[PDB]
RNA sequence: CCCGGCGAGGGGAGUGAAAAAGAACCUGAAACCGUGUACGUACAAGCAGUGGGAGCACGCUUAGGCGUGUGACUGCGUACC
């Protein structure tokens, strides 16, 4: 059985005891999150969306940590004019392990 | 006062050697080939981080279009059926699915032909 | 015994005089 | 009040210019000069 | 506005203005930075391309040779003979403000007061010039890093603290901003408060 | 004490805290020159990178399809001043 779910502004195709990276959750990292936006539920059979979201459909979801990814740089560059420049980035995450999916 | 450079000026160049492994020849020798290799490197990934989302997308399309085919209808009609059917799931998971659940996917092709007629 | 070479090496011979010399242009 | 708890008051000390030492700096090449010219020279410039 | 003494008890009354006033941060870093400057032996120097030995030959025939241009072996380009803009023995003293001189003694000493590091006693002297002896008195005042300042350059005194690093003897008139500041603890001898006194007023 | 032209240069022993401090002697970087393993490469055409992205090999991922290397195919892509 997975669902599809919304979150970070982008969604992700889930089964229970997976666990997905999603954009930083105000959530502390033991409380359980509910995502009440479903957009399929598949098991042997499958419920999929009319009006957006499933009618009876919530997934249930623990956050089990923040933290930052990988570091990437930026460079922007003229040739010959004079200019560039570096800058640095590291993102935002919250990880969350799916621990039901209620149909 | 004077001020002599030597251990700063290897600790900056021992940077740019170090972004530069894997290079070929001098690219990854020559300090002054190194500079050049490593700030285009640069360059091209600030870019390809833009390319890639264009990439993506391409490549999803063009697989829901074959599933959609194979059960009859083209990837155009396909898709706005669905949003006339007011589906919103997006073709990422919509590519993912028509891969590893056929059967699922057949049922979205249903869902957007009724709507669609 | 290996005392370092006198080598002469100094090297003052640059720089030598220097005509074209040559082809003739362009009038 | 020890010899290294002193400090200028704020705005008291401006850095002032330092020419030709990188793009990051502003002044790297030329250095406020702009470009050739009798302006530009060493000693370069008109009489009163 | 009282300065109460170690050990006589009976206090000195002393101008609030001199002893009692704001601490002015600004004022007294600016004393105290032309004080070090003061300090220098501006003592050095670099050749300039005029300055280095040897000879005004051009080294080349300016063209023709396959060579960068050349003009002088003295060029401060070349090995040997360089120094842009070389440096000259220099004065670097500078000027401050009879007023922001002692507007900033008067700052200094009012917080010493207020920090409880400047020690008013009726007297202060030595027997005979025996450092050992200014040590023992030293370790039963509890003092160690210390400033003394007394109302004459008084002699034993003055010898017996020359090989103690810790200690330095001053007469009132020989005062300065940077040694009311550089110990631990100031003492000060009555007579010594009332020309310190008239001194700022 | 050995190899060795009663050579050079080496190897042992010995001195020496240390000889990879040995007179071409404090430390001892890089261009450059090597030896040793990992992977790649003889139908495949170009600023040699980057975005994908198969293997194969390591460190077990130290039970968790995790890190390092290498990287076939493939989309973009004419150095710097
Ligand atoms: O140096 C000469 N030739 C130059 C080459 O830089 C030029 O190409 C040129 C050719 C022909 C000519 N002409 O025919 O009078 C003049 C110059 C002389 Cl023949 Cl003028």
């Amino acid at each position: 059985m997975y669902a599809v779910f919304q979150s970070g502004g982008k969604q992700h195709r889930v089964s229970e005891g997976q666990t997905v990276r999603l954009e930083k959750l105000d959530i502390a990292t033991g409380e359980t999150v509910e995502f009440a936006e479903v957009l399929m539920i598949a098991n042997g059979e499958e419920v999929k969306i009319g009006v957006p979201f499933v009618d009876g459909g919530v997934i249930k979801a623990e956050v089990v940590a923040h933290g930052r990814g990988e570091k990437v740089k930026i460079v922007k560059f003229r040739r010959r004019k004079h200019y560039r420049k570096q800058q640095g980035h590291r993102q935002w995450f919250t990880d969350v392990k799916i621990t039901g999916i209620s149909a | 006062a004077r001020v002599k450079r030597g251990v700063i000026a290897r600790a900056r160049h021992k940077k740019i050697l170090k972004q530069a492994k894997g290079y070929y020849g001098a690219r990854s020798r020559v300090y002054r080939v190194a500079f050049q290799a490593v700030i285009k490197a640069g360059q091209y990934a600030y870019r390809d981080r833009r390319q890639r989302k264009r990439q993506f997308r391409q490549l999803w399309i063009a697989r829901i279009n074959a599933a959609a085919r194979q059960n009859g209808i083209s990837y155009s009609k396909f898709i706005n059926g669905l949003k006339k059917a007011s589906v919103e799931i997006d073709r990422k998971i919509l590519a993912d699915i028509a891969v590893f659940d056929k059967v699922a996917f057949t049922a979205l092709v249903e869902k957007a032909k009724a709507a669609l007629a | 015994e290996q005392k370092l070479i006198s080598e002469e090496d100094l090297f003052s011979t640059p720089v030598w005089i220097s005509q074209a010399q040559g082809i003739r242009a362009g009038p | 009040m020890r010899l290294n708890t002193l400090s200028p008051a704020e705005g008291s000390k401006k850095a002032g210019k330092r020419l030709g030492r990188g793009i990051g700096s502003g002044l790297g090449k030329t250095g406020g000069r702009g470009h050739k010219g009798q302006k530009s020279r060493s000693g370069g410039g008109v009489r009163r | 506005m009282e300065l109460v003494l170690k050990d006589a008890q009976s206090a000195l009354t002393v101008s609030e203005t001199t002893f009692g006033r704001d601490f002015n941060e600004a004022l007294v870093h600016q004393v105290v930075v032309a004080y070090a400057a003061g300090a220098r032996q501006g003592t050095r120097a670099q050749k300039t391309r005029a300055e280095v030995t040897g000879s005004g030959k051009k080294p080349w025939r300016q063209k023709g040779t396959g060579r960068a241009r050349s003009g002088s072996i003295k060029s401060p380009i070349w090995r040997s003979g360089g120094v842009t803009f070389a440096a000259r023995p220099q004065d670097h003293s500078q000027k401050v403000n009879k007023k922001m001189y002692r507007g900033a003694l008067k700052s200094i000493l009012s917080e010493l007061v207020r920090q409880d590091r400047l020690i008013v006693v009726e007297k202060f002297s030595v027997e005979a010039p025996k450092t050992k002896l200014l040590a023992q008195k030293l370790k039963d005042m509890a003092l160690e890093d210390v400033l003394i300042i007394t109302g004459e350059l008084d002699e034993n005194l003055f010898l017996a603290a020359r090989n103690l690093h810790k200690v330095d003897v001053r007469d009132a008139t020989g005062i300065d901003p940077v040694s009311l500041i550089a110990f631990d603890k100031v003492v000060m001898t009555a007579d010594a408060v009332k020309q310190v006194e008239e001194m700022l007023a």
